[PDB]
RNA sequence: UAUUAAUCUAGAGUGUGGUAGGGAGUUUUGGAAUUUCAUGUGGAGCGGUGAAAUGCGUAGAUAUAUGAAGGAACACCAGUGGCGAAGGCGAAAACUUAGGCCAUUACUGACGCUUAGGCUUGAAAGUGUGGGGAGCAAAUAGGAUUAGAUACCCUAGUAGUCCACACCGUAAACGAUAGAUACUAGCUGUCGGGGCGAUCCCCUCGGUAGUGAAGUUAACACAUUAAGUAUCUCGCCUGG
């Protein structure tokens, strides 16, 4: 469980945007936190490791896209440390 | 088996079901591999489909 | 050239004059054949039979 | 014809229609081919799974000759 | 008019429109839709005003978000296509340019080509007339 | 979520002891107790389970958390008075949406369609008649506006005459 | 075209609703069955072969009723079946979960393809640590086959054949079709969703299959899941 309904309302810039970048990266880091525990529990579920690699690659792509187009791209670092 | 109450109709049912039993047994006295298994499975499926189509 | 009683699904590139009418069924083939015979019958100074007569054609099958 | 493609009971367990499972059950406690179930995929896999469910719970015999 | 189905730009303007021309020439059809672009607008109008295909219309949606173009090809009662073959020499990653002295003719007696030097679209004859070299679009015959 | 639990009893003992051991097994749940008390009477098994031929089958269904299951697994197996351990949460393909369930009319249509009451009714399934609702609204409307004026052309079939002038 | 500041969604993802599937792992078990060990039945044979032999056989074989123990794989539905990046994934579950699909009228706005390097798995066998050897059977032995039996069958039998740790990365790892965006005749069968709405069909978004146009390929043959015309990125071919 990730409790998407409880985390969607915590990183938003408006009251109707649901597809923003910040909510996307919040979802991605929440998935990272969940699946890290999942993989350290089950060490042979390699399809889960491939999926985690896919989400971390997508998160890195999003971070690069932000750092390329927008200077305001480090709010999510000061709350949840990355890199 | 069960249902032996007729002189010949029950005999026909018994022989048909026993032929089925023997055919089911034919795949259980020799060694085979998974690919070979898939092979006779596909062959039997195609043969039955040609029987019905 | 040659004219063809062109049933649908046939190749139109082979045919030069197309007649789009039913021919698999006989009820249309008889009428079409009679019409073409009447069309070609004028060469003999022999009057046509159908296409101008109000009487209906005959059809018998069983 | 399939009994289950037409009514849309939308759920299969032991106490939806057990006598229907028995009718679907072979005289030798097996499962009838596609010619009897009347369908291809989904109600068929539903009833096969349910017959397995009852088999584990011993509502129908594994083998009865 | 109101085709009520979506279309999208495929990879790139020049090859996107040339793919639809390929479809036109091989499928022997009449009307083909696609998305709009200034380059495609200019090449279509210069190609039609010289008399090489049929007419075309530019269309837009209810909201000012998307612009599309459909195009028709000249045909005859004898059912003869007006196009025999199209080939682009320039491709994504290969943007070759020519000077005025070396302007590639197109099978001089027959072919038609467009050269975007600096002013949108100019055909080969006016390109020679103005003595200016640029980017060759493609060869059509 | 909601759960479906089946429980068994050992031997042909009385009913009060069965209810008592059922209650004893019920308290094993970790935090949530929404039990439903019912049983299927007494049914004879087609094959022996451990050494007996008949037993009582009890059922429960509560809505709680998923941790309320493993405790039952290590407790019921330890209890030597149970014979079977079916535990199903919800994961068989099921529907409860209030737009598909109101379709039992088929059954209401079924029995009367197949029930034999008059020697004149002759029916057989797999027969197409295509009842029509006269409207689907599934067409994905997209309108456009014209911004340039040009003229189209009409098309006929390629009719060819082989020189038509042999005379 | 680069460069650029702002841009607008259809590209593309995210949310919502519906729906599907042997997707992966972990933990519990069940059955029939084989083998073995026992308690009763019975007396000359039993096990194999184009024909015969090795082996077992009054220290009651085989057969036969029941019990007990245990190791592997999950008949039956399982099909022109579905998912899975690949191999593969079929008894029953609970758990943690993975990727889809469909309407997406919501949200953001070019974030999208490739990616030599770097990593993620990897059919089987084998290697080094624990269980087990129930069946199987490389090797070894014995009996027949022919001048020849290190192979062709029978008897046993060697590790391995599974469950845990660390490997090793080769497969005819096959659709012999690198991975995406377009379009193009049809026809038939088949799975999911939507409304329609007893099953029966009418459409749409999709995948899985055959048939078969132009057109292409030397030919076989490919085709709406291209080997057709296009285009993009990484690899390979320049004779054994």
């Amino acid at each position: 469980q990730i409790d998407k309904n409880g985390i969607i309302k915590s990183a938003q810039l408006h009251d109707k945007d649901v597809g923003s970048i910040q909510v996307q990266v919040s979802l991605l880091t929440s998935q990272i936190k969940q699946l890290t525990d999942h993989l350290l529990a089950n060490k042979k579920d390699f399809i889960s490791k491939r999926g985690l690699y896919a989400k971390v690659s997508k998160r890195k792509r999003l971070l690069k896209y932000l750092k390329h187009n927008d200077l305001e791209a480090y709010r999510n670092l000061v709350k949840t440390l990355n890199l | 088996e069960v249902k032996n109450d007729d002189l010949e109709l029950a005999l026909k049912k018994f022989k048909r079901v026993s032929l089925e039993i023997r055919r089911l047994a034919q795949r259980h006295e020799y060694h085979l591999r998974k690919g070979m298994r898939l092979r006779e499975k596909r062959k039997i499926a195609q043969k039955k489909r040609r029987k019905f189509r | 050239p040659v004219v063809a009683l062109c049933n649908t699904n046939t190749n139109p590139e082979l045919v030069d004059f197309i007649i789009p009418a039913n021919n698999h069924q006989p009820q249309s083939t008889c009428l079409l054949m009679n019409l073409l015979a009447d069309a070609v019958a004028e060469a003999k100074a022999m009057p046509t039979m159908f296409a101008y007569k109000p009487d209906e054609e005959i059809q018998i099958e069983i | 014809y399939c009994r289950f493609c037409a009514i849309g009971q939308l759920r299969i367990d032991l106490i939806d229609d057990l006598e229907a499972l028995k009718r679907f059950l072979s005289p030798y406690a097996k499962i009838n081919p596609r010619r009897i179930t009347g369908n291809c995929q989904m109600h068929q896999r539903h009833v096969a799974k349910a017959l397995k469910r009852a088999r584990y719970l011993a509502l129908v015999p594994f083998v009865k000759d | 008019i109101t085709t009520t189905k979506p279309i999208k730009a495929h990879f790139d303007p020049v090859a996107d429109l040339l793919t639809k021309i390929n479809n036109a020439r091989k499928a022997k059809l009449m009307t083909v839709t696609t998305i709009a672009s200034k380059l495609k607008i200019a090449i279509l109008e210069i190609l039609v005003k010289e008399g090489y295909l049929a007419n075309f219309q530019v269309l837009e949606n209810k909201s000012k978000t998307k612009r599309i173009v459909t195009f028709n090809l000249k045909y005859t009662q004898r059912r003869i296509p007006s196009i025999n073959g199209v080939k682009q020499i320039s491709k994504p990653g290969l943007r070759i340019y020519r000077p005025f002295e070396k302007l590639p003719l197109v099978l001089n007696g027959l072919g038609i080509a467009i050269i975007s030097t600096s002013d949108g679209v100019m055909t080969d004859k006016v390109a020679r007339l103005k003595k200016i070299g640029g980017e060759i679009l493609a060869y059509v015959w | 979520m909601q759960y479906n639990i089946i429980l068994l009893v050992d031997g042909s003992l009385s009913l009060e002891q069965a209810n008592q051991v059922n209650e004893k097994q019920q308290q094993t749940l970790t935090n949530v107790e929404g039990l439903q008390t019912e049983y299927l009477g007494l049914k004879e098994l087609a094959y022996p389970i451990k050494k007996q031929l008949s037993a009582h089958y009890y059922r429960w269904k509560f809505s709680g958390d998923n941790q309320s299951t493993k405790d039952f697994k290590r407790t019921a197996n330890i209890n030597k008075q149970v014979l079977r351990e079916l535990i199903i949460n919800l994961e068989r393909e099921y529907g409860y949406l209030a737009s598909i369930n109101p379709k039992k009319q088929q059954l209401a249509l079924q029995k009367r369609a197949k029930y034999d009451e008059i020697i004149a009714r002759e029916n057989n399934p797999e027969n197409p008649d295509v009842p029509v609702t006269s409207g689907l609204a599934s067409t994905q409307p997209r309108l456009s506006r014209t911004e340039k004026a040009q003229k189209p052309k009409e098309e006929l079939w390629d009719v060819v005459q082989k020189m038509g002038n042999f005379d």
